[PDB]
């Protein structure tokens, strides 16, 4: 899990 | 397991100041001994894969070549042969073409910062001298698009952005970008909450959620598919009982952030002395996420607010981010800053919810 402030997709 | 880091490879240097930010001690630029130890560390010690994140500050003004030479050190010392992420978190105001070219061939994910239409962006994303950012904001992304690198957008939510969420929708479909993050306003730690002009209170954010809510979904029923980081975490945990973002989880977990020294902390929210685990030139990933001080952080998560316990949502929300929960400095953890917020908006948006779930499966 990453935090909102990193770029991620899902 | 696999390892996710989060760097800083420019610490808190910055070439803006943006009127919300408290990210920009700054340690310089990473040096090369700090890179070639961290790399190496992460490929021998890693199973599976693992994540490079940059961050910062801006990440950008490590330079080209500091990322260059990440790339090849992953080429070189991957013995392993793990499956590797890189990606890059950026104000995009220093991207050119030798950027976009370089991200685009080494295939970072990018996470560009834009708060919206040129007003709602300008009124906080200042430069230095206090000047406009938008224009440039807007070159990269359409530097991104001609090299076709992969990217999101990272939107602030300030009260601002609660008052027009119309526009600042609106202006994201416009341009086509269809991959976006909502980032919460924080007032600095342990600070009285709510003093500043662009403070996100949360009846401000109830309205946030509910109006981009209503705007998702409507698109969603005409088949266009918008990304909302948020709202695919909460389908994550309705379809899957888990979720890809941290502080939707309801506990902590050690994000690994290593700033420009090598000092290693368990969340960017939490680079400060109290947390600082070690130095990963001289400790194994698996001994920093055993120090005490780890333990310690992640466990003080484990807390649920009464409140939560006889919560209805409680299995959706888990009581938020950790973050948002932390008032006073050594303080126990209180219930959510926008436990609120959750509530009023679950009321709201649950039956479309359950709706979107069942027709993705
Ligand atoms: C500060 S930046 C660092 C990377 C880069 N400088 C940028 O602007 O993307 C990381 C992300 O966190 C966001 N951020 C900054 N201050 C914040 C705050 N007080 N609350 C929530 N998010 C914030 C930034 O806008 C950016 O989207
Ligand atoms: S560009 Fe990013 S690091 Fe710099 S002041 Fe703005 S939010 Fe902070
Ligand atoms: S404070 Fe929030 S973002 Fe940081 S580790 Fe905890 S839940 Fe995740
Ligand atoms: S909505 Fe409020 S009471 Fe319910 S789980 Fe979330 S934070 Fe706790």
């Amino acid at each position: 899990a990453v935090p909102s402030c990193i770029p991620s997709r899902a | 397991p696999p390892l996710s880091l989060l760097i800083k490879p420019a610490s808190s240097g910055c070439n803006l100041k943006c009127t919300y930010c408290f990210y920009h001690k700054s340690y310089g630029i990473m040096r090369d001994e700090v890179l070639e130890s961290m790399v190496k560390r992460v490929l021998n010690e890693a199973n599976g894969h693992c994540s490079f994140a940059f961050q910062g500050g801006e990440p950008t003004l490590a330079g080209l070549e500091f990322f260059e030479k990440l790339m090849e050190l992953q080429r070189k010392h991957n013995y392993k042969n793990l499956k590797i992420y890189n990606s890059l978190q950026t104000n995009g105001t220093l991207i050119d073409e030798s950027w976009a070219k370089f991200l685009s061939e080494n295939k970072f994910l990018v996470g560009l910062s834009m708060d919206g239409p040129k007003e709602i962006h300008n009124l906080n994303r200042k430069d230095c001298c206090g000047l406009d950012t938008f224009s440039k904001v807007e070159r990269a992304a359409e530097l991104f698009k001609k090299y076709k690198v992969e990217f999101n957008i990272l939107c602030v939510v300030t009260s601002n952005t609660a008052r027009h969420v119309n526009k600042v929708y609106k202006y994201f479909k416009e341009k086509d970008f269809k991959f976006l993050q909502f980032i919460n306003c924080l007032d600095p730690l342990y600070e009285e909450k709510g003093k500043y002009n662009y403070s996100l209170k949360p009846k401000d954010y109830t309205k946030f959620l509910k109006n981009l809510f209503d705007f998702w979904y409507e698109d969603f029923l005409n088949g266009n598919r918008v990304s909302i980081r948020y709202f695919d975490g909460l389908l994550e945990t309705i379809l899957l009982g888990k979720s890809s973002s941290c502080g939707m989880n309801g506990t902590c977990t050690c994000q690994f952030v290593v700033e420009s020294d090598g000092s290693v902390y368990p969340c960017d929210f939490y680079v400060l002395d109290k947390w600082r685990l070690g130095n990963i030139q001289d400790m194994t990933m698996k001994e920093l996420f055993e120090t005490n001080k780890n333990h310690e952080f992640i466990k003080l998560s484990f807390k649920v607010h009464e409140e939560c316990k006889k919560c209805k949502w409680f299995r959706l929300c888990k009581g938020g981010c950790r973050r948002c929960r932390d008032s006073k400095e050594d303080s126990a953890l209180e219930l959510n800053y926008y436990c609120q917020s959750y509530k009023e908006f679950f009321e709201y948006a649950f039956p479309r919810l359950i709706n979107v779930a069942n027709n993705i499966k």
